[PDB]
């Protein structure tokens, strides 16, 4: 299969904030068929990101995909309270669909 | 428009069968693909394998094949998933989800990506 690489696997981040999510692939990922989905808790995953950085009707311009052949990055502008979930990419350039294991985007706290 | 709607949670002995179901309305009439993804407690989402009920063609991934089971009605755009005998490690959200087809038309090979998902069924082995 293609092994897709999310790290780091969680990030602390505040309200505002812009963050930036990786994944690699272990081989390249054709046509980049690329997919990312934003998780909340309780919740089914939502689909953010199409074809890299084809972005489905309803979905908010601040989500943005970009990236090509094994490397590609979701950003997420003006972090909202709604964005702290889990996020999973996906490639589809292979009949074998595999996920990412996942990044935790979650609200920096100080310890 | 397209919405999709899951059987209830499950409670299952070791052992035992469950099917789990995916009924799908709204969208256009073509040969989307109803896929089944596992997400076992804390843990992702893997990819089991799908359905096009339109064509009665189904797709497993390898890893799952030994011990599933995908079928669908066409008639009632009802997709289903046994899992033939149960272990504890089988406890996990079972999602069902869409793939679209691309392109003009009716008729063609499902897009990889998953627009629309079902709300889960938690099945649950006992024991």
């Amino acid at each position: 299969e293609i092994v897709l690489t999310q790290s780091p696997g969680t990030q602390s981040l505040s309200p505002g904030e812009r963050a930036t999510l990786s994944c690699r692939a272990s081989q390249s990922v054709g046509n980049n068929k690329l997919a990312w989905y934003q998780q909340r808790p309780g919740q089914a995953p939502r689909l953010l990101i199409y074809g890299a950085s084809s972005r489905p009707s309803g979905v908010a311009d601040r989500f943005s995909g970009s990236g090509s052949g094994t490397d590609f990055t979701l950003t997420i502008s003006r972090l909202e309270p709604e964005d702290f979930a889990v996020y999973y990419c996906q490639q589809y350039g292979q009949s074998l669909s595999t996920f990412g294991q996942g990044t935790k985007v979650e609200v920096k706290l100080v310890p | 428009q397209v919405q999709l709607v899951q059987s209830g949670a499950e409670v299952k002995r070791p052992g035992s069968s469950v099917t789990v179901s995916c009924k799908a309305s709204g969208g256009s009439f073509s040969t989307y693909a109803l896929s089944w993804v596992r997400q076992a407690p804390g843990r992702g989402l893997e990819w089991m394998g799908g359905v096009i009920p339109l064509l009665t063609i189904t797709n497993y991934a390898p890893r799952f094949q030994g011990r599933i089971t995908i079928t669908a009605d066409r008639s009632t755009s009802t997709a289903y998933l046994e899992l033939n005998s149960l272990r504890p490690e089988d406890t996990a959200v079972y999602y069902c989800a869409r793939e679209g087809t691309t392109g003009w038309g009716w008729l063609g090979k499902p897009i990889g990506a998953f627009a629309h998902w079902g709300q889960g069924t938690l099945v649950t082995v006992s024991s």
